[PDB]
């Protein structure tokens, strides 16, 4: 708990003090959970080398200290921060090899790692489209089986999808997902608000507008190329997924609160892209 | 022809250039200090021991 | 002959000074990596790592 | 620092790769531990673990002269795309002929030039060097300007 | 400087003030491609006759 709060406030001095205090005065050395919390500390501080060394020690010291799926998800997050997809795939294969059972967070982390890696040709090693397709495949593999879900995972999932939509320049999918998220969030918060809706519009709307979703939508706008064909269109599963999301977006638009999306399924020109970017901004 | 590869691919030899000053000068403080420094004692050194 | 001897002595001293500068610069280069390493190890959580083992 | 033991470890890893065992054990010494760590950093090994002759350590055990004889380092091997990641492991400097290279010769060896009948470094290969009782890759030893003994090849 | 060789005394007392010292040096043989030790025995002056067989000395 001490290390948890220290990570949350990102205080190096508190982490060091608590670890030293326990070692010197109580004879307690960090276990698997505390070492995982230290790895998350190093991740928060952008300290990837130290986190990887801690992971190596977690494997080294004993089987009780050996990493489990939570630590592997943390390492997948570190790879996402590095945009290091070969290590992500290697860690997934190691998870399978050591008989550790994946979780929903594992598949979502793999999809996000591949989406982040596919941003540019340099980081993706010229494999950007294949990496995005592989992330979509990981999301499908998640769809197949239940695994262990977490309350936050659902949110994460949608971000991953938008990431795969944002780095693909899929403006139709990005628009649809952004509208779905904003609509559901506002509906849920208004349905469960103690305060009167009219008075507390500012608070509800502030909570509704997640900055990262807007950032992903703007990134999708920025990567616009009329000749681009979505990577998700090739698969039959992918094209069905696109059909489902676009149909729900269209139906929701056709059916209170309003957003400034133009009354068109897709944008086919630069001027409309500029107009929608300004409108949403 | 092969050995010339060591010497910059130059075939033939010049006579060895002579040193104007055959012995070190007294203004070379470092050489004097090395000469005057205590000799390393024992076998990794260069000198007779005290008792021998 | 006077000119030759004096210039030879000056030349020898100049080489000695050049070697002194070279060695001193290399030692400050070692000081530079001393500065660099402490930045990396300013991040001491004092837990024991495998690379340190 | 027994090069004989490093050769035995190399042959053991090759044999384990042939029969495709997921875990194996090697002697627990400083040289062997450093060599295994260097292989693991390059991605040739899946995991390092400390354990007894019977298996990995269930709980952390301090190393003392009492239990040093029964200590072992357990390495997890990798098999990807139906091929072993760690396929061949050989020695350059053998006990009968030990090869200590200066830094410039080490660069020449990395640069496609055969030095003292050692095949030049290959693209996906790793050559390990020992300098001041520390094991590192050839590239690091060159970057450290350290003259060293050229031990082994891992491809 | 005067040539200096580390060695081991292998014969002493056979002659007056003279010993045999076993000097090993590092050489490279190209035909083997190996650094190997090359061995020789030097007749060495021992004034005072202090050194004994088995001692480790200079010559």
């Amino acid at each position: 708990n001490c290390l948890k709060y220290s990570t949350k406030c990102s205080s190096f001095h508190d982490m060091d003090y608590f670890i030293t205090k326990f070692r010197d005065d109580y004879g307690i050395t960090p276990n698997k959970q505390n070492l995982t919390t230290v790895i998350q500390f190093y991740s928060r501080k952008e300290m990837t080398k130290q986190a990887w060394n801690t992971f190596d020690t977690m494997k080294f010291l004993s089987t009780k200290h050996f990493p489990d799926i939570c630590t592997y998800n943390t390492m997948l997050r570190i790879c996402e921060k590095e945009r290091n997809f070969p290590k992500a795939l290697d860690l997934f294969q190691e998870i399978q090899d050591h008989n550790i059972k994946p979780t929903t967070n594992t598949y979502i982390m793999m999809a996000r790692v591949l989406a982040s890696s596919s941003s540019n040709a340099v980081v993706s090693e010229g494999k950007s489209d294949s990496l995005r397709l592989l992330g979509w495949k990981y999301l499908h593999e998640l769809e197949d089986k239940n695994l262990y879900r977490h309350k936050k995972d659902d949110l994460n999932l949608f971000l991953a999808m938008m990431a795969l939509a944002a780095f693909d320049g899929d403006i139709e999918l990005s628009r649809a997902l952004y509208y779905l998220f904003i609509a559901k969030k506002y509906k849920t918060l208004c349905a469960n608000w103690k305060g009167n809706i009219l008075v507390d519009q500012d608070t509800i709307w502030k909570s509704t507008l997640m900055p990262e979703m807007l950032n992903y939508l703007m990134l999708a706008y920025a990567r616009f190329d009329p000749r681009n064909l979505p990577v998700l269109s090739g698969y039959e599963k992918g094209i069905e997924l696109r059909r489902k999301f676009l149909r729900e977006f269209d139906s929701s638009m056709r059916l209170k609160f309003k957003l400034p999306f133009l009354p068109i399924s897709d944008l086919n020109s630069e001027a409309q892209v500029l107009a929608e970017s300004n409108a949403i901004w | 022809g092969k050995g010339a590869a060591k010497y910059g691919f130059k075939s033939g030899v010049f006579p060895t250039t002579r040193s104007i000053l055959k012995s070190p000068t007294t203004k070379q403080t470092d050489i004097i200090n090395k000469v005057k420094s205590p000799k390393p004692k024992g076998v990794l050194g260069i000198g007779y021991a005290k008792g021998v | 002959l006077i000119e030759a001897f004096r210039k030879e002595e000056a030349r020898l001293l100049h080489k000695h000074e050049y070697l002194q500068k070279r060695t001193k610069e290399l030692e400050k280069a070692k000081e530079l990596e001393l500065e660099k390493l402490n930045k990396e190890k300013s991040s001491d959580l004092t837990i024991m790592t495998l690379d340190k083992m | 620092m027994s090069l004989v033991k490093l050769a035995n470890t190399c042959a053991h890893l090759q044999n384990c790769s042939k029969v495709r065992v997921a875990l194996t054990s090697i002697p627990y010494t400083k040289l062997q531990l450093q060599f295994a760590y260097n292989l693991y950093q390059q991605g040739f090994l899946s995991s390092l673990q400390k354990g007894s002759t019977m298996g990995p350590d269930k709980d952390f055990v301090e190393v003392t002269p009492d239990n040093i004889s029964t200590r072992r380092l357990w390495v997890g091997l990798k098999y990807r795309d139906n091929k072993p990641v760690l396929s061949s492991c050989k020695l350059i400097s053998k006990p009968n002929s030990r090869i200590h290279l200066p830094m410039e010769d080490m660069k020449k060896l990395c640069s496609g030039v055969t030095i003292r009948n050692i095949k030049p470094l290959q693209p996906g290969e790793l050559i390990l060097v020992r300098a001041h009782n520390n094991i590192m890759d050839i590239n690091e030893a060159i970057s450290k300007k350290l003259d060293g003994e050229v031990l082994c090849r891992v491809k | 400087a005067r040539q200096n060789f580390l060695g081991l005394v292998v014969s002493q007392g056979k002659m007056q003030k003279t010993v045999k010292v076993r000097v090993e040096t590092k050489v490279f043989n190209k035909k083997i491609n190996k650094e190997l030790f090359h061995r020789r025995d030097y007749l060495v002056h021992d004034e005072g006759e202090i050194s004994r067989e088995g001692d480790l000395v200079r010559i």
